[PDB]
């Protein structure tokens, strides 16, 4: 409609501020991967163990490199 | 009813026509001041009575002023009573109250005038002395190019955010350099013969040069170029074609005159006289 | 708006833009649509096609309208035709500017009134200046070689795009003078018959010298006479 | 999923009325914020207000339907002279419905003149009549197959009046041998310097053509032509 | 003045978007013009207090561009080599 567009203006928004402390903490995913961490992190999750996975498969997207 | 409806949608009919405007607005104070200052003026009990205002947007002020600083006027804002610019009361919009308002929209009637002075000359053009007509063309080449500006930024509202204090900013080395044409033209205003009339006009360009002896250097540096050039001419024709020039005494030479041509005149009237005297040989 | 502005510019005037023969063209007022600010815009645009009208209707009036001749000799005759040929040839820009408003309203027909207002000005101080000139040619009945005296007077003044318009209808104007003066001095045999061309051995081909345009001198007059009433004697 | 959708762009036109995000709705569009479907609407209700104010007897011209394609077809048939719905052999449509009707009325007058294949000079005549005719031709549906309606009216001013002079030289009893030959003859002089010039000095050139060939019998031969 | 005319359209941008600005942060964010106009503000005061139209206002300048703070150090710097420009072509008309 257009009251589900400006509350996805007011998301988008968010999305960006959560963009900023993406990049100056300098995590590897860049805006698609962290869409998806941002649907999972919605579920509930647990980010250390999240980050367990991803600290192994991007040393293991060199390790097959 | 089909033809209604259209007109109803994509006209919006509320500051020029009978009828209460209506806008989807975004409440809470930090764009509400209007709003929360009248609540406030009504809590301490003025006794009440208000301001006559039908309350017009924000964006309909920047359409309405910029076809008032185009060149034209007699819009539903900004009419004039006998050729004198005068400001509605019924504007406000859902913020700044009007009382910054009042004055903003008095600064902008009060460069109208300077427009609304020299439109009057120039519409009495055609109801001009060959230096009064290439006068007027100065003038109008400099009304075209100025058009553009206010036609351009008007095209950028059908497009994009605009507010106010870009666009009265951004015309700012604009509405200098037209200040200077409003005091230069004042003297040509000020008023015997018509080439009298016409020295008293042009003496004050060829002072004002000299003045700032940039950029209004080269606008009254075209402005002078275009109006000397009728007697260039008719001082070449003196040379060559050995005869006065009669343009019912437009010419300025006696046989009133500025001190532009001064020091070296006397190599014109002994070089016009004396190949006069080559057609008689 | 879109039709309409150019179909009434263009001289094929509507009910918005009603031809008037003492108003020109005039929209018809207040409408639920037509209000203050685009009024003024409205009313600058209109004198456009006012003077198109004017100029069209004068120039089919006086062109192809004979056959070898009622009588008359100031409603009649090459100079009328060369007048209105020319101002045809030089109204061509204006039509050209017309067809590119119109391409543009295609590609984006949301263009304002005052955009047109602001593509047309160069037409705006055109439009009114000429009129007086050919509306004096109408007026005053004039007959003979004074036609181009009376556009050569106007094609003095201190704006180019007027001065010329105007010099190039004197041009073509010349062209028939020229054209006269090709048979008369070379045998003494007349094209223009009723209407002068400043010139008519002796008597029954002498010289008109009242006539004469105002750019030529009487001195060239008197060697144009010697070379037709010479050639006409041997 | 807010996700799915959040990758589009939002607008750049914003308010200091709308601060709470406006998805872009504008401040109600302005009359040229619309254009060639609000000009149909307004002249739709005008012409409505006309017949109501007449009773229907105003004739309102193309109210809608048909449209600009079907219609400029029209329009150029006329030119060609063949028969039409609305045009001799919105509501501006009239006016140059008019202009476009006359043009075809003298472009009619020609080839009926044309179709005869009165003496020698008159068939030469004739043929240069039709040397212009092609030129008409050419003009016609190679420039506007479909082009816009007022590039008609613009394309046949320079040309729709030298044709409705052309109407005015036709008789549609009209003269013939030297009494033709002297009617153009006195057609050269009094337009001698115009755009009319080279249509009749070519028509002058061939209508004597037939009489030069008769001169040129009875002294070169001793046998009457 | 024009970056004061620009740290002006500036916060005008923001406001349009963003729904939770106040005055504090027009106070906060131009608080390093509070620096330069008080101290030019000095300046312009003595000029007209004690009128100076000869080419004694050039010391004057001299004095308040050599600054302390830098704002007002920097400002004057700019001002002082267009009126040197003017003087360029007094003294090259002389010379």
């Amino acid at each position: 409609a257009a009251a589900a567009a400006a509350n996805l203006n007011a998301v988008r928004e968010t999305m960006d501020v959560l963009l900023e402390i993406s990049r100056i903490l300098n995590t590897g995913l860049d805006m698609e991967t962290l869409s998806i961490c941002v649907r999972l992190c919605e579920q509930g999750i647990n980010p250390e163990a999240l980050s367990s996975v991803i600290k192994e498969l991007r040393k293991a997207t060199e390790a097959l490199k | 009813p089909d033809d209604r409806s259209w007109l109803e949608h994509h006209v919006v009919h509320q500051y020029w026509t009978a009828r209460p405007s209506q806008f989807p607005h975004s409440l809470h104070l930090h764009s509400n001041l209007a709003a929360v200052w009248d609540q406030h003026l009504y809590s301490s009990d003025p006794l009440y009575v208000p301001d006559d205002r039908v309350l017009v947007t924000e964006t309909q002020v920047i359409r309405e002023t910029l076809w008032l600083l185009s060149g034209v006027k007699k819009l539903f804002i900004f009419q004039l009573i006998d050729g004198k610019v005068t400001v509605r009361n019924n504007i406000i919009v859902t913020h700044l109250t009007h009382s910054c308002l009042r004055s903003v929209l008095e600064q902008i009637a009060a460069y109208g005038q300077v427009v609304f002075r020299l439109q009057e000359f120039i519409d009495e053009v055609m109801g001009p002395f060959r230096t009064y007509q290439a006068f007027m063309w100065a003038l109008y080449k400099y009304f075209i190019s100025f058009k553009e500006e206010l036609a351009e930024i008007e095209k950028c509202i059908i497009n994009t955010t605009i507010t106010l204090a870009i666009v009265v900013d951004k015309l700012a080395p604009r509405l200098s350099q037209l200040k200077v044409l409003h005091k230069v033209f004042s003297t040509g205003v000020a008023e015997t013969r018509n080439v009298v009339r016409a020295s008293h006009l042009l003496n004050t360009l060829y002072k004002a040069i000299l003045e700032y002896d940039e950029q209004t250097v080269s606008l009254l540096f075209s402005l002078w170029v275009e109006t000397v050039r009728p007697y260039l001419q008719t001082v070449d024709e003196w040379i060559v074609h050995g005869h006065l020039w009669d343009g019912a005494r437009e010419f300025i030479i006696q046989r009133t005159m500025v001190s532009f041509l001064k020091p070296v005149l006397k190599q014109i009237i002994m070089a016009g006289k004396s190949m006069q005297l080559l057609k008689n040989l | 708006m879109i039709h309409e502005l150019l179909l009434a510019l263009s001289g094929y005037p509507g009910s918005i833009f009603t031809w008037n023969k003492r108003s020109g063209l005039q929209v018809s007022q207040d409408f639920p649509f037509l209000h203050p600010s685009e009024t003024s815009v409205l009313n600058r645009l209109c004198r456009l096609g006012t003077d198109y009208i004017r100029f069209t209707e004068f120039i089919e009036q006086y062109t192809g309208h004979v056959q070898q001749q009622q009588g008359q000799g100031g409603l009649h005759g090459i100079y009328l035709r060369a007048f209105c040929t020319g101002l045809d040839s030089v109204l061509q820009p204006y039509r050209q500017a017309l067809l590119d408003l119109e391409q543009e309203f295609l590609g984006d027909p949301h263009l304002s009134i005052s955009h047109v207002n602001y593509f047309l000005d160069q037409f705006q101080l055109l439009f009114p200046s000429v009129m007086v000139v050919v509306e004096q040619i109408k007026s005053q009945k004039i007959h003979g070689c004074q036609i181009l005296e009376t556009v050569y007077k106007h094609s003095c003044g201190g704006l180019p795009p007027v001065r010329s318009a105007l010099e190039k209808i004197l041009a073509v104007c010349h062209g028939v003078m020229y054209k006269q003066l090709s048979a008369w001095m070379l045998h003494g045999l007349l094209l223009d018959q009723h209407e002068e061309f400043f010139i008519k051995s002796l008597k029954q081909f002498s010289l008109r010298v009242e006539i004469l345009p105002s750019y030529i001198p009487v001195r060239v007059a008197e060697k144009i006479l010697f070379v037709g009433e010479s050639v006409q004697m041997f | 999923l807010w996700e799915a959708a959040l990758t589009y762009e939002a607008s750049k036109r914003r308010c200091w009325e709308r601060v709470g995000c406006p998805p872009g709705h504008r401040e109600e569009p302005y009359l040229t914020e619309a254009g060639r479907d609000a000009f149909d609407k307004f002249c739709r209700l005008h012409q409505g207000e006309l017949q109501l104010l007449a009773g229907g007897v105003l004739q309102a011209p193309q109210p809608v339907l048909v449209k600009e394609c079907e219609l400029v077809k029209d329009v150029l048939n006329v030119l060609i002279g063949v028969v039409s719905a609305t045009f001799s052999l919105p509501e501006s449509i009239s006016s140059l419905l008019s202009e476009v009707a006359e043009y075809g009325t003298c472009y009619t007058r020609l080839s009926h003149f044309s179709l005869q294949p009165k003496g020698l000079v008159f068939q030469a005549f004739t043929s240069g009549l039709r040397r212009y005719l092609q030129y008409y031709r050419a003009c016609v549906l190679s420039t506007p197959p479909t082009l816009s309606l007022l590039t008609i009216g613009f394309l046949f001013k320079k040309l729709g009046r030298q044709l409705r002079y052309l109407a005015e030289l036709c008789g549609v009893a009209f003269p013939t041998g030297v009494k033709l030959l002297s009617y153009l003859y006195q057609e050269a002089l009094h337009n001698c310097s115009n755009e009319h010039y080279p249509v009749l000095l070519s028509l002058l050139k061939t209508s004597c053509e037939p009489y030069t060939r008769f001169i040129h019998d009875w002294v070169y031969s001793g046998v009457f032509r």
